[PDB]
């Protein structure tokens, strides 16, 4: 009886059972026909639970056991280059996957003992996001705007640009339509990054419970790599059809509503997801490898997508998520439909990790330009009303204008380390005072090729080695002076 | 006696008991075969008590039998804290092994009487421009930094405590910060190689503990500074202990989540029905009594970035300085964000920071809001328009916005400029010059992140 | 074996039934002794099922006995449901005699799993050509006329009926719950008259009739949609189809009807609602597979003049395109009267439909925007005194805006005209050469109704 | 031909009725119902066919067709269409008839605006003079 049961109550994925005395909270139950549940509410005289998959073929007085072991997918190095539902099941058709190891979905992050501060970089192709926004392994940070304000393409384009630098990716769909999964595989196996990323779609076709499990899943599979001392990134398609699904099935179980019409523990439910990812140390890689590999430090990446209405940042929801997280990139319509793209306002998107997370280059180069982009912003927006302004205000705001242009970038074409660090240090000496507004597109993508037919060697050494010497700054400088000089667009 | 598990739902779990032993409120209790305590908060009739469950209830069932302590969660207080890691049972996580001391204290206490209620009478420099001018602190007061998410009240927090705690010498301070653990892990490496951490005690809880550890994190705090402040010394005083929490909202944040399934009905916003009782029980024990002195410093988180929220609104009357930070200053490149206007202090009396001083802050604060109520006609007609008198006005408004500027010692990751640090005199002497109609031909860029009046000079030199 | 009604409020109906019989979600059954057929919705505990009516309600009593039909409600689908309407159920109401059709599918049906999807995105063309160009459509998207009730759109839905059989051979299925306004002759007869009639299968529902008739429409439209896709010919492929549910008359009403595509109540089921599970697979069953492709086009009220952005955008979630009519330009009577700026499509892109379009799509409506902005100018001063360069602008403005328009086959019964059929390469093979200024000798009104490009040369030749 | 003298304190009765019986109050200041009980009303005035008149008469009368048109007035606050109630009829309407207050205030009586008051039927119904 401690294990057997009965079912009193089927709607809209939730089903109430008695009995179950011996049940504990999460763990799995088993239901006719090869269903799986999730004991969540335990009370007085019943049991709630979600059934994990479509819960049409269930009725009143069936049976249900308890397994005793808690919630667990496969996990291991087999599972890249697939595609998985949100409890691991192959869905692409290419044969069954050979899992050794199984992980708990539900574990607490390490401690505060056993953490390490993040010094690695983590590169991207946005000039933007890689100079005044930086990103380094195992630093969380968030990607918030409206809706068709190109939130997935960065998300993508940073997967595709670990193709050198040894990092697995993960990557969640919750909530999207099929067709859109579909197309965005099709993307990442054209381009050859399927090869280390691994995918898990539940899909708007899926139950509530599905699509409320999913990031959990996908942090369990790329903690990994982490225990071992490899690196690794996992991207959120957005949080928010999550905050939805778990609002729809804390109020199918009778739970007090809120404010917002939302329920409690919202905060606690973003909370323990994003905290998960840490960088630990050697000794903790050590102590959990047992000794089988010494002297690595693990990582793990984040990058989570949160969708706003009316293009608001002091919504509760918003600003709830933006306090758990180590920044945000703050992605305007107002600028999307400008022909700013990526649409990435500088004065409210930070980064809190800081220059920690970059090379020397580019940490020596890109200092000070964020704060001097929302001066200028601000500058133009009081001018604007102005009669007379003098030559300080003027070379400010050209400044602030070529800049602004400078930091406009087609999708899918990743720049460099070298490539930023040649466009930084042109825009920062001086050289681009001269050129037009316009023709600033141009002028930085010429200067690139220029730099990548000739003085190749010099781009070879920046881009295995971060080291900024006198020697490289007395070369870039007299390539540019050559690049601007008997040579034309 | 023993009693056992009924009804769970997240964190909130009632304990049925016998029937003449049921726990005193507050009373903590060991659950036998698991690392969990639970907390009484509630008395429901019929020997049930509705509690709170310190640490997860992952792993648990009903039917576990329970223990009762009859006494509150009582944590090691004496000498041998100092330099320790503590969770909030007061368990080492610093991996040094136990902690010798007998001594031990309840976290639940009642609040001092009016008799033993004590003035202050000492002014206390930080070094900051805007602070130290239109905000004066004082010893054994209260500090509250009022600010929304990413507007920069950690790095102002630890810049006071780089800025006083490193120098006053037998503080033994005492630090409750709580916050993303990357920012602690990295405190108390800071703290250790510059081999302060001999005179500090620290007291860290997580976002992700279920709400009852989130709950009681401050009394703890606090329980440890009360120790320390009412001991002394043969010959000797408390040494002013000086208390730090960067947690305080989490407070509320947990009691608002688990009153719902506590049976209170909703109130105002949604906060809960006992708001300001549960703030003032807190909020209170943070004084300096006759008997020794506390210095505090609070962060204060403003949800949606409005100041009538009802949480952040019933913390005014419990603090002596309150510093506001604004979202738009900090969108427009100033740091530190803090509001000129909106910010004061009680200190700020002709009485007590002298004659001069009081006359700059009027005249500074008068001049802003002045400014404040151009914008519309600068806008519907010309700046032309607008006579001399008020060209002056909005010219200083903006040469001022950027002279509370100066760049910090600990934020040098960020821009990567060497930090600064000002005395008040050169403050007054600077704010005199500038509203005197002095330094009305230095351009307004030469304000910014440029600290002194001398480097004002200077750097405008350079322009 | 046999139930009773237990409870009768609003919709709600909930039923009891034996222990060892209780009857599965989403099955139907029968009441005896009126004309009511039920439908389950959520289980209730001690065999009791919460259901809601669906044949016309009249004189129900407490207690009525039930019997129980097992399975889903079966709805009759073939070919002789052409040029047909039918109730809810499938009964027909034209007093055209029984269908003779006697194959039947369930309307309760699961998604196409990923493994069924497409594997490219195709653009579905219709005869209309500036809807091609401009706002392409896509092979299982979904389309949203954001139309005001004063402009033919009804044309533009007879258009789209005839050309996908000549254009695709695919046929189409109508739903639509009531009337908003009465301008012109119902949809049956102005069908009828135009012969587009046998082409079409039509599902019709009142609003006097019991909620569930209303409800529960679309789902009828969709399986028959999904049966005149999937069935092949003996080249072993499908057709496409156009599901043209119609709008419930208000967007207020809409705002729920709208979410009723997307499967939300109207306050149908006011204490505990069903849609997660139904809504969702509804939004998910109009899609393209590798046989057959399904697509969706839905009307929708903006009295506001606010529409997209402007309007509540509760819409503009899950639409792939906006067709816009536009009652300025009907006044001009360039039917179909869509707007070539306001109106917007996501297929619209360099990849989807290659750079050749994108470059071609693009260039028309910024001469349509440089002309809309200068118009004022020229009426207020004339045209005579405007440059050259912006001249020759505003003459290929009006070149193209002209041939926008097109004969349509279903109005030559009225007009006489032979009407035309343009295909998609040719109309971007005219564009083309109308941007370059190939066309700049030919004279105006060679354009207007004239159809194809060479038929446009023919016109000019013949006058 | 019949006329409702106002709607809109039909809505504000069964907003009473509705919320004296204990249902929810919603988010709106009107339940969602009332766009139903609206149109279930405007819906059933029309004019019908000759033989739909000959089948239910018995064939007592041939040749002729009924009809049923509708009036009803609908009150406004300060010119707020935008309302929940306003909106409502609105969109279900054939045609409306917007009178002023600003002209019936500077004489012109009566105040019809012809800007914005349409008719769909319009140029059908006249007569050929
Ligand atoms: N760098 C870019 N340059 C030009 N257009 C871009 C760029 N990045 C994105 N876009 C445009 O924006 C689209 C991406 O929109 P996005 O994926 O953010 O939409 P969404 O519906 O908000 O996202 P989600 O898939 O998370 O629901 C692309 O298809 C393209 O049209
Ligand atoms: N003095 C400063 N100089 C430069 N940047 C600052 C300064 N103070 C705050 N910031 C920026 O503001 C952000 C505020 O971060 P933090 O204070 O840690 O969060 P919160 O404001 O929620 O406590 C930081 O990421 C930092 O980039
Ligand atoms: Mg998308
Ligand atoms: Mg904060």
């Amino acid at each position: 009886a401690k294990n057997e049961g009965t079912i009193v109550m089927v709607s809209d994925g939730i089903v109430r059972i008695h009995g179950l005395a011996d049940a504990m909270y999460g763990e799995m139950i088993e239901f006719d026909g090869g269903l799986f549940g999730m004991a969540l509410n335990l009370e007085q005289d019943s049991v709630g639970a979600v059934v994990l998959g479509n819960y049409l073929s269930l009725q009143e007085g069936q049976k249900a056991r308890c397994t005793g072991r808690v919630l667990e997918v496969p996990v291991g190095p087999e599972l890249l280059g697939r595609v998985v539902d949100a409890l691991g099941n192959p869905i692409d058709g290419k044969g069954p996957i050979d899992a050794k190891l199984t992980d708990a979905v539900e574990k607490v992050a390490p401690g505060v003992i056993w953490r390490q501060s993040v010094d690695q970089p983590v590169q991207t192709g946005y000039k933007s996001v890689d100079t005044m926004i930086p990103v380094g392994r195992g630093q969380r940070e968030l990607i918030i705007g409206d809706r068709q304000t190109g939130k997935t393409a960065m998300a993508i384009d940073a997967i595709i640009a670990q193709k050198n630098s040894g990092i697995k990716c993960v990557y969640v769909a919750i909530g999207q339509k099929q067709s859109t999964i579909a197309n965005v595989v099709r993307k990442l196996e054209e381009t050859g990054a399927m090869a280390y990323t691994t995918v898990v779609a539940a899909a708007a076709a899926d139950p509530a419970a599905m699509q409320y499990l999913a990031p959990y899943s996908g942090c369990t599979m790329g903690e990994y790599f982490r225990d071992r001392g490899e690196d690794a990134l996992i991207i959120y398609d957005d949080l928010s059809k999550q905050a939805v699904a778990y609002r729809q099935i804390s109020l199918l179980l009778r739970r007090p509503p809120g404010r917002e019409a939302y329920p409690g523990d919202v905060f606690y439910l973003h909370s323990r997801l994003l905290e998960r990812a840490s960088r630990v140390s050697a000794e903790y890689v050590e102590k959990f490898t047992n000794g089988a590999v010494t002297g690595k430090t693990g990582s793990l990446t984040a990058l989570p997508i949160i969708e706003t209405q009316a293009g608001d940042v002091s919504a509760f929801v918003p600003t709830n998520v933006i306090s758990i997280t180590d920044g945000q990139i703050f992605l305007e319509t107002s600028l999307f439909n400008a022909g700013i793209r990526p649409a990435v306002n500088a004065g409210i998107s930070v980064s809190r990790v800081g220059g920690s997370a970059q090379t020397k280059i580019i940490k020596k180069l890109s200092g000070g330009i964020r704060t001097a982009l929302a001066q200028y912003r601000e500058l133009a927006a009081f001018a604007q009303f102005a009669s007379d302004l003098d030559e300080a205000t003027r070379k400010q705001l050209e400044h602030g204008q070529r800049v602004t242009e400078l930091m406009k970038q087609k999708q899918y074409a990743p720049y460099s380390i070298a490539d930023q660090a040649v466009s930084v240090y042109a825009s920062n000496e001086g050289y681009m005072a001269d050129v037009e507004v316009k023709k600033i597109v141009d002028f930085d993508a010429a200067l690139i090729a220029y730099f990548r037919s000739e003085y190749a060697p010099l781009m070879k050494q920046i881009d295995e080695t971060g080291d900024y010497n006198k020697d490289i700054e007395a070369a870039i400088k007299a390539g540019i002076e050559s690049f601007k000089a008997t040579q034309t667009y | 006696s023993s009693g056992r598990i009924i009804q769970i739902i997240g964190a909130v779990i009632d304990v049925e008991f016998e029937r003449t032993s049921v726990p005193k409120i507050y009373d903590a209790l060991q659950v036998d075969g698991t690392e969990t305590t639970l907390e009484v908060q509630q008395q429901l009739g019929d020997g049930v008590v509705r509690t709170i469950a310190m640490g997860s209830t992952e792993g648990l069932k009903r039917g576990l039998t329970v223990t009762s302590t009859n006494a509150p969660i009582s944590v090691p207080v004496g000498t041998a804290t100092l330099g320790r890691i503590m969770d909030v049972l007061g368990r080492p996580i610093d991996e040094a092994g136990p902690v010798a001391t007998e001594e031990r204290l309840p976290i639940h206490r009642q609040a001092p009487s009016y008799a033993e209620q004590a003035a202050s009478t000492d002014l206390l420099e930080t070094g900051i421009k805007v602070i130290d001018l239109l905000c004066p602190f004082a010893k054994g007061g209260k500090v509250g930094l009022f600010g929304g998410a990413g507007v920069g009240k950690t790095v102002n927090m630890m810049e006071l405590i780089n800025n006083i705690a490193k120098a006053h010498s037998g503080l033994s301070v005492f630090a409750g910060v709580g916050e993303r653990t990357r920012e602690g892990n990295d405190f108390y490496h800071e703290m250790k190689d510059s081999n302060v951490l001999d005179k500090v005690a620290m007291v860290y809880g997580q976002m992700n503990e279920p709400p009852g550890n989130r709950l009681r994190v401050a009394l703890t705090g606090l329980t440890m500074a009360e120790y320390f402040r009412d001991e002394k010394d043969e010959n000797g005083k408390g040494r002013d202990v000086l208390l730090f929490v960067d947690n305080i909202y989490r407070y509320t944040l947990a009691g608002t989540e688990v009153s719902a399934l506590l049976g209170r009905m909703p109130s105002a916003v949604g906060y809960q029905p006992t708001l300001a009782e549960e703030m003032g029980v807190l909020q209170e024990r943070i004084t300096s009594t006759k008997s020794g002195s506390i210095t505090s410093i609070q962060a204060v988180y403003v949800p949606a970035d409005d100041l009538t929220d009802p949480s952040p609104a019933t913390t005014f009357a419990h603090l002596d300085a309150t510093v506001v930070l604004s979202r738009d200053i900090a969108s427009s490149g100033i740091y530190p964000a803090i509001d000129p206007l909106d910010s004061t202090s009680r200190q700020l009396d002709p009485l007590v920071v002298g004659q001069e001083h009081y006359e700059i802050a009027r005249a500074v604060q008068n001049v802003l809001q002045r400014y404040k109520e151009l914008k519309d006609i600068i806008a519907i007609l010309g700046m032309d328009e607008l006579a001399e008198e008020d060209k002056l006005v909005v010219y200083r408004a903006r040469k001022i916005q950027r002279f509370f500027s100066q760049p910090f010692h600990v934020a040098e990751v960020f821009t990567g400029a060497p930090g600064k640090l000002v005395p008040l005199k050169e403050t007054i002497r600077g704010f005199k010059g500038l509203l005197a109609g002095e330094y009305d031909h230095i351009p307004e860029q030469a304000f910014y992140m440029v600290g002194g009046i001398d480097e004002v000079i200077a750097k405008a030199e350079k322009l």
